[PDB]
C-alpha cells in the first residue's frame, strides 16, 4: 500500500449508498438529495418541513436506530437565498454507523424544534438562536445561552465583525462597568493568503 | 409562490400590532419594579420614556414576520429584567451615560475628523 | 471486552453478616483510612526549596522570546516575516528597509508578550534561527507596558542569554 | 560551567543583570521607526 | 511651533486628543474626575504624586497603556515641579487641604505652592494654566482658609497672566466633604447649627459639572486670562439644605442652636486629632459662610456646561448613609 | 529616639506581617487555574510561604486573576474587588488576563483585566509555569516590603 | 555606534530619537531608554574579506544546519567584493 495515502474502504461505501437509497425511497415527500463522500459519510438533504418526520423515522425504525444525537449546528452562507444550513449529526449504537441530515432556512422563516425527538436538542437550538438568529418554533425555553445579557446581533453570522461593535470598561465616575464603541490599539491585520493557482482540479466548477 | 412564506406567530400586521401593544404594557408596568430592584439613579419617568423611544425606532416596519422577531427579542429582553438575570450595568447600557455627545451637523463633523 | 465494576453479590452466611456488623459498629474501614494518612506523615515530602532549588526543565522549554546574532555579531534576522505570518496570536509586528550597507534588516521588531501564547511557531518558521524562545521564565513585571517588547529589548535578551540559548539549540537541533 | 564552559562571543553580556521591574532601570517601550510623512516648512522671508 | 499634537480618532479610549496635561493634586476628590475625563478621550496625563504609590492605584484604569504617567514631586522642590511640566501643554493645579498639618499650613498650600507651579510653568513654556480658587475667597474673611485663597488667587494672576482661574462653590459628590459632612453629625446625637441654620445661603455645585467646566476651559481659546464662577442652579438656606440631606438619608433630625463661640470651642477639640480631623474651627467658618454672588464673572453656562440640580443627584451620594419621595427643600428666588 | 526612627521600624513591622501572610482569593476562570493548583500542590507548596490555598473574598488580601475575563464576567469581577477589605492587591496571571492573549480580537473578551481593576503584578506565559507564578507572588512580597505608608504620613 | 542627540538622548541603531520638543520623551523621566550597544552594521564591517581561488563560492553561515540556507556567490567582478545576502560576510577571488 501507499504509506502516505489514506486507504479506501469500498465495503462501507457500498453499504452507506444502499441505506441512503433506502431512506430516500421511504420519505420521497422530504428527501431532496443523498450523497456519500469519498471518506464514507452519508448526507441526507431534506426539505425543512420534514425535520420531525425524518428524524423520528431514523430514531425509531428497526433498521436505522439512530438513538443518539451527536451534534446539531448551523452554517452561514451569505450567497444563498436561504443563508443558514442546519446540520444534524446522528449515531447508531445498534449498527455502529453515523449519518448527517441537513435542511435550510433564512433570517425570518422558523424551523420546528427537535426536542420532542431528542432531548439533547434543547441547548443546541438555543446556541443556534444565540449565535445565528434562527428561530426554532415550539421550543420549551428559547433565549440566549452563550452571549452576554443584552447583547445585540448574532456573532457567528459571516457579516458580523470579528471584534464586535462595543467593548467593556470600568468608569470611575458612574462606579460601574460601561459599554462603549470599540477602538483597537492595534487593528487586526488581514492577510490575503489564497494562491492564484488552482489546487484541486477534481472539484473544478463549470464556467 | 415567491411571496408565500411561513409565519412566525402573526398572519398579518393587524395581529402583529396586538402583540406589540401587549409587550408595551408589560414593559410599562415593570419600570417601577426595575428602578427599585436595581436601585437605579434614574426616575420612573426617565425609565418609561426610554421604553417609548425604543418602540418608536421600529415604528416603520410593514413586515409581519419582522415584527414578530422584534417582539420575540423584546420578550427575551423583558424576561432578563424581571428575573434579575441582568445587572445594574446591563440595564444602564440603554442610556449611554459615559459617552460624550457626538455632533450631528456638518460643520462640527468637519472640525473633528473625516467620517461623514 | 468489558468488565463489571460493581456487580458483586454479598454473602449472607452468619460469619459474613457478623463481619459487616463489626465493620458498622466498630468503624473498621474508617480506621483503615486513618492509617493511610499516618503513613504519609512519615514519608519525606516532595516540596523543593524555591528559590534556592528549581524545578527540572528540558532543552525544548519555551520561555522568553529573543533575537540572536551570528558569531561575527551580525543579526541573524533578515526581515522575511515568516514568523509574523505564522504567529497565531498576531503578537509580532515588523518593518524593514535597506540598511546603510544595503542589507535586508528590520527597523521594527515588536512582540506583545500579552498577546503571545508562547507556542514556539515563530522559532519553527524562522529559516535562520533568529527568533527563539529562551529558557527564562522569571520575567514578571509591575506594569503592563514593560511587557511590550521592541527590537532593543529583544536584542538585549539575545545578548543576555546567548550562552544558554546556544547550548540548548546544540542539544536539540538534531530532532528538528 | 566549570567542567564545560560556554562558547565565548564578544557580544555576550559580561555582567548579568537581574530583574529590573519597579526601578529607575526598568524597560520602557517605544517606537523604533522614524517619521513617515514630512511636513512642509513655510518660507522665513515675507512675500511683500 | 512646528505643529500641534494633531488629534486623531473618534475621541475614545485609544484616540489621541492632543492634550498633554500635568495635574497637581490628582489623587484627591476633584482630580479623580479630571483625570478620568482626560483619559476617556485619549490624553497624555502626567500625575505628580506625593503619597504612597499604592494610593494612586485607582487612577491606573483611567487611561490606555502609557497614557497615565506617575512621578514623585515635593511641594517645596522646584526641580521636581519642572520635571513634571516641561513636556506639557496645559497644567492644572488642584493642590489644597481643609486643615493645617504639622508641616504645611494654609499659606504653604494655597500661596507658596500655587506660586511655584505657576512660575515654573511660565519658565518652562507651558501655554495653558488652570488654577482652582474659591468662590468665597476674600482677604477680609473670618476663615484663614478663605484669606489665603485670595492671596494665592492674585500671585497666580500676576505670575501667569493668561491663567484660567476657576472659583467654584461647595462641591458635592460621592467623595465630597459637603453632603457627607451633614450626615455624620448623627454620631453626636443632635445637629448643631449657628442661628439654627438661618442667615446662611449656599449655592452648591455638582462635581461632574465642575469637571466638565475644567475640560472645556482647556479646549476653549476664549478662556485665557479669564476668571469663572462655577455655581449651582439654586440657592438654599443652610437650614433647609441640611434638612433635605437628613430626609434623603432617612435619619432623625434634631436641629438645635449653638452660639458661635461654643462651636469654635468644640472645633478646637477635634483639631487635636493627628489624623484627618472630623471638624475644625476653620471648617465651621466656611460651612456657615454665605455663598457670594458675582454676576460680572462668567459661569458654567459660558463654557457650555448646564448646571445640575442638587435634587437630581442627592440620592446618588446619600444612598450609603441609609440604614438597612422626599420633598425638595425650599429655594431663594433671585428677587 | 527620633520620630523618623520609630516610624521607619513600625513600617517594617506592618510590612513584615502583611507580606508574610498573603491570603489569596483565586479567580480560576480558565486553563491558568490549573497551573495555580500546581503551586498549591506538594512540589511548590505555596502554603509554606504563608500563602493559604483558598481564602474567602472578605478574608483575602490578594486577588489572582487566572484565565480569560469575558464581557459576561467583568461585572462580577469588579464587585468582588470592591468588597475586598483593604489593603488589597491584584495579580494578573497569564496572557488572557494581561492583555487578552489568544482571544484579544474577540467580541466577547475584555482586552486585559487591568481596564476593569487595578493590577500590581503581571505574570506572563500561556500558562505561566507554577514556578513562574510563585516567582510573581514573591515579587509582590518584595513590593509590599518597599511600602512606606507610615513614613509618608509622618511627613504630611 | 551609539551617538547622543543634542538634548542628551541616545540614538538607536535604526536611527530613532525623539526631537527636542516631542512630548513623548516624558516616558523616560525617572527611567531609561533601552538601547542595544552592539551595532550590527559596525560588527560585520570588522570581519576580514576572505580570499578564495574559485569563480563561485558557497556560504552557509557556519555551523552547518545551525547557519542559514546555503547560497552560491559569484566573484567575477573585481571592482567590488562578493557579499552574502544572509550573514554579510565578504569573499574575493585571488588575483583572477
Ligand atoms: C502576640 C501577637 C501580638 C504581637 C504584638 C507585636 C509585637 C510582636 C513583635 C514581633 C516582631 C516580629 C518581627 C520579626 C521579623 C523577622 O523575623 O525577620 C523578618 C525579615 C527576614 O527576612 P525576609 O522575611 O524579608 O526574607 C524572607 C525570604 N527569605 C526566606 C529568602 C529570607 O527580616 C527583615 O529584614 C524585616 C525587618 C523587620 C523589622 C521589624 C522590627 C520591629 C521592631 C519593633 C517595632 C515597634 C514595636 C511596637
Ligand atoms: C454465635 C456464633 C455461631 C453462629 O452465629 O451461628 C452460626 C450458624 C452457621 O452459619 P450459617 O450456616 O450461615 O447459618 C445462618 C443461616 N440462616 O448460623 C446460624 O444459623 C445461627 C443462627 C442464625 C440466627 C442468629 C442471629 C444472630 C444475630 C442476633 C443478634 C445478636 C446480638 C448480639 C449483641 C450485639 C452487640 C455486640
Ligand atoms: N472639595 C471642595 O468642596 C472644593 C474644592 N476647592 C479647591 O479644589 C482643589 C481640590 O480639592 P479636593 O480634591 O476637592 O480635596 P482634597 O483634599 O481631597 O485634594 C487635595 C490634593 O492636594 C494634595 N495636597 C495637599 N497638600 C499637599 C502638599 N503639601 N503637597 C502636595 N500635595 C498636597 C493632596 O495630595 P495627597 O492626598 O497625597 O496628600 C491631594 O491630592 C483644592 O485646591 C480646593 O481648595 C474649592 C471649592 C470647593
Ligand atoms: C493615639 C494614636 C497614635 C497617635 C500617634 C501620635 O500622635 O504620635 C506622634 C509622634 C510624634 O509627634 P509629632 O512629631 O507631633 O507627630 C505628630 C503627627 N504629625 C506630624 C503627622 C502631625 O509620633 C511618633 O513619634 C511615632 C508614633 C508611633
Ligand atoms: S510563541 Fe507563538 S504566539 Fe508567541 S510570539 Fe512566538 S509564534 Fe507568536
Ligand atoms: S522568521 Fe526569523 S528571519 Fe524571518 S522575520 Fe522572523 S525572526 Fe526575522
Ligand atoms: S493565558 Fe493561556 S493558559 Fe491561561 S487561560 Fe489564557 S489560553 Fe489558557
Ligand atoms: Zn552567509
Amino acid at each position: 500500500t501507499r504509506p502516505t495515502v489514506r486507504p479506501r474502504n469500498d465495503v462501507a461505501h457500498k453499504q452507506l449508498s444502499a441505506f441512503g437509497e433506502y431512506v430516500a425511497e421511504i420519505l420521497p415527500k422530504y428527501v431532496q438529495q443523498v450523497q456519500v463522500s469519498c471518506f464514507n459519510e452519508l448526507e441526507i438533504c431534506i426539505h425543512p418541513d420534514g425535520v420531525i418526520p425524518v428524524l423520528t423515522f431514523l430514531r425509531d425504525h428497526s433498521n436505522a436506530q439512530f438513538k443518539s444525537l451527536a451534534d446539531l449546528t448551523a452554517v452561514d452562507i451569505p450567497t444563498r437565498q436561504n443563508r443558514f444550513e442546519i446540520v444534524y449529526n446522528l449515531l447508531s449504537l445498534r449498527f455502529n454507523s453515523r449519518i448527517r441530515v441537513k435542511t435550510y432556512t433564512d433570517e425570518l422563516t422558523p424551523i420546528e424544534s427537535s426536542v420532542p425527538v431528542y432531548k439533547a436538542a434543547n441547548w443546541y437550538e438555543r446556541e443556534i438562536w444565540d449565535m445565528f438568529g434562527v428561530f426554532f418554533a415550539n421550543h420549551p425555553d428559547l433565549r440566549r445561552i452563550l452571549t452576554d445579557y443584552g447583547f445585540e446581533g448574532h456573532p457567528f453570522r459571516k457579516d458580523f465583525p470579528l471584534s464586535g461593535y462595543v467593548e467593556l470598561r470600568y468608569d470611575d465616575e458612574v462606579k460601574r462597568v460601561v459599554a462603549e464603541p470599540v477602538e483597537l490599539a492595534q487593528e487586526f491585520r488581514k492577510f490575503d493568503l489564497n494562491s492564484p493557482w488552482e489546487a484541486f482540479p477534481a472539484y473544478r466548477q463549470p464556467p | 409562490a415567491s411571496t408565500s412564506v411561513k409565519p412566525i406567530f402573526s398572519r398579518d400586521m393587524n395581529e402583529a400590532k396586538r402583540r406589540v401593544r401587549e409587550l408595551y404594557r408589560a414593559w410599562y408596568r415593570e419600570v417601577p419594579n426595575t428602578v427599585h430592584l436595581f436601585q437605579l439613579d434614574i426616575s420612573v419617568k426617565q425609565g418609561r420614556d426610554k421604553v417609548r423611544e425604543m418602540f418608536k425606532k421600529n415604528a416603520h416596519i410593514t413586515d409581519p414576520r419582522v415584527v414578530d422577531l422584534l417582539v420575540i427579542k423584546g420578550k427575551m429582553e423583558l424576561e432578563e429584567t424581571i428575573k434579575v438575570w441582568k445587572q445594574r450595568t446591563h440595564v444602564m447600557r440603554f442610556f449611554h451615560e459615559t459617552e460624550a455627545p457626538r455632533p450631528k451637523d456638518f460643520l462640527s463633523k468637519f472640525y473633528v475628523g473625516h467620517d461623514p | 471486552t468489558y468488565k463489571y465494576v460493581n456487580l458483586r453479590e454479598p454473602s449472607m452466611d452468619m460469619k459474613s453478616v457478623t463481619d459487616r456488623a463489626a465493620q458498622t459498629l466498630l468503624w473498621t474501614e474508617l480506621i483503615r483510612g486513618l492509617g493511610m494518612t499516618l503513613s504519609y506523615l512519615f514519608r519525606e515530602p516532595a516540596t523543593i526549596n524555591y528559590p534556592f532549588e528549581k524545578g527540572p526543565l528540558s532543552p525544548r522549554f519555551r520561555g522568553e522570546h529573543a533575537l540572536r546574532r551570528y558569531p561575527s555579531g551580525e543579526e541573524r534576522c533578515i526581515a522575511c516575516k515568516l514568523c509574523e505570518a505564522v504567529c497565531p496570536a498576531q503578537a509580532i509586528t515588523i518593518e524593514a528597509e535597506p540598511r546603510a550597507d544595503g542589507s535586508r534588516r528590520t527597523t521594527r521588531y515588536d512582540i506583545d508578550m500579552t498577546k503571545c501564547i508562547y507556542c514556539g511557531f515563530c522559532q519553527e518558521a524562522c529559516p535562520v534561527d533568529a527568533i527563539v524562545e529562551g529558557p527564562n521564565f522569571e520575567f514578571s513585571t509591575e506594569t503592563h507596558e514593560e511587557l511590550l517588547y521592541n527590537k532593543e529589548k529583544l536584542l538585549n535578551n539575545g545578548d543576555k542569554w546567548e550562552a544558554e540559548i546556544a547550548a540548548n539549540i546544540q542539544a536539540d537541533y538534531l530532532y528538528r | 560551567p566549570t567542567v564545560k564552559p560556554p562558547t565565548a562571543r564578544k557580544f555576550i553580556w559580561t555582567n548579568h543583570k537581574f530583574n529590573l521591574s519597579g526601578t529607575p532601570q526598568q524597560y520602557v517601550p517605544y517606537s523604533t521607526t522614524r517619521k513617515k510623512i514630512q511636513e512642509w516648512v513655510p518660507p522665513s522671508t515675507p512675500y511683500k | 511651533l512646528h505643529h500641534a499634537v494633531i488629534p486623531h480618532g473618534k475621541g475614545g479610549r485609544s484616540s489621541v486628543s492632543g492634550i498633554v496635561a500635568t495635574v497637581f493634586g490628582a489623587t484627591g476628590f476633584l482630580g479623580r474626575y479630571v483625570v478620568n475625563h482626560l483619559g476617556r478621550m485619549g490624553s497624555q496625563v502626567i500625575v505628580p504624586h506625593r503619597c504612597e504609590p499604592y494610593d494612586t492605584m485607582h487612577l491606573r484604569p483611567m487611561g490606555d497603556l502609557g497614557q497615565i504617567i506617575f512621578m514623585d514631586w515635593n511641594g517645596r522642590d522646584k526641580d521636581s515641579i519642572r520635571r513634571a511640566v516641561e513636556h506639557s501643554s496645559v497644567v492644572i493645579n488642584l493642590v489644597g487641604r481643609e486643615w493645617e498639618t504639622q508641616n504645611f499650613d494654609f499659606e504653604d498650600v494655597f500661596v507658596k505652592i500655587p506660586q511655584a507651579i505657576a512660575q515654573v510653568s511660565k519658565e518652562a513654556g507651558v501655554e495653558k494654566f488652570i488654577h482652582i480658587s474659591h468662590l468665597n475667597a476674600d482677604i477680609k474673611s473670618s476663615s484663614k482658609y478663605l484669606r489665603s485663597k485670595a492671596v494665592g488667587e492674585k500671585e497666580v494672576r500676576e505670575t501667569f497672566p493668561e491663567a484660567t482661574i476657576i472659583k467654584p462653590a461647595e462641591i458635592f459628590g460621592r467623595e465630597d466633604r459637603f453632603l457627607n459632612y451633614f450626615a455624620n453629625i448623627r454620631w453626636f446625637g443632635g445637629v448643631p447649627l449657628i442661628s439654627l441654620g438661618k442667615k446662611t445661603v449656599k449655592q452648591p455645585v455638582y462635581i461632574v459639572d465642575v469637571t466638565k467646566g475644567i475640560i472645556n476651559a482647556i479646549k476653549d481659546p476664549d478662556a485665557r486670562g479669564k476668571t469663572f464662577a462655577f455655581v449651582g442652579p439654586s440657592r438654599y438656606l443652610l437650614f433647609d439644605l441640611v434638612q433635605y440631606v437628613f430626609a434623603v438619608a432617612h435619619r432623625p433630625f434634631l436641629p438645635y442652636p449653638l452660639p458661635h463661640f461654643a462651636y469654635r470651642w468644640i472645633g478646637r477639640l477635634f483639631e487635636i486629632s493627628p489624623f484627618e480631623p472630623w471638624t475644625t474651627r476653620d471648617k465651621v467658618e466656611r460651612i456657615h459662610t454665605t455663598d457670594k454672588i458675582l454676576p460680572h464673572l462668567p459661569g458654567l453656562e459660558d463654557l457650555g456646561v448646564e448646571a445640575t440640580p442638587l435634587e437630581l443627584k442627592a440620592i446618588e451620594v446619600l444612598r450609603r448613609h441609609r440604614t438597612y419621595d422626599v420633598q425638595p427643600a425650599k429655594t431663594i428666588p433671585t428677587s | 529616639s527620633r520620630g523618623e526612627y520609630v516610624v521607619a521600624k513600625l513600617d517594617d513591622l506592618i510590612n513584615w506581617a502583611r507580606r508574610s501572610s498573603l491570603w489569596p482569593m483565586t479567580f480560576g476562570l480558565a486553563c491558568c487555574a490549573v497551573e495555580m493548583m500546581h503551586m498549591a500542590a506538594p512540589r511548590y507548596d505555596m502554603d509554606r510561604f504563608g500563602v493559604v490555598f483558598r481564602a474567602s473574598p472578605r478574608q483575602s488580601d490578594v486577588m489572582i486573576v487566572a484565565g480569560t475575563l469575558t464581557n459576561k464576567m467583568a461585572p462580577a469581577l469588579r464587585k468582588v474587588y470592591d468588597q475586598m477589605p483593604e489593603p488589597r492587591y491584584v495579580v494578573s496571571m497569564g496572557s488572557c488576563a494581561n492583555g487578552g492573549g489568544y482571544y484579544h480580537y474577540s467580541y466577547s473578551v475584555v482586552r486585559g483585566c487591568d481596564r476593569i481593576v487595578p493590577v500590581d503584578i503581571y505574570v506572563p506565559g500561556c500558562p505561566p509555569t507554577a514556578e513562574a507564578l510563585l516567582y510573581g507572588i514573591l515579587q509582590l512580597q518584595k513590593k509590599i516590603k518597599r511600602e512606606k505608608r507610615l513614613r509618608i504620613w509622618y511627613r504630611r | 555606534g551609539v551617538r547622543t542627540s543634542p538634548t542628551g538622548e541616545k540614538v538607536t541603531h535604526t536611527g530613532q530619537v525623539y526631537d527636542d520638543g516631542d512630548y513623548r520623551k516624558v516616558r523616560f523621566v525617572g527611567r531609561q531608554k533601552e538601547v542595544n550597544e552592539n551595532f550590527a552594521i559596525d560588527l560585520i564591517a570588522e570581519q576580514p574579506v576572505s580570499q578564495v581561488g574559485s569563480r563561485v563560492i558557497s556560504c552557509d553561515g557556519g555551523g552547518g544546519a545551525l547557519g542559514h540556507p546555503r547560497v552560491y556567490i559569484n566573484l567575477d567582478k573585481e571592482t567590488k567584493t562578493g557579499t552574502c545576502g544572509y550573514c554579510g560576510l565578504q569573499f574575493r577571488q585571488q588575483h583572477h
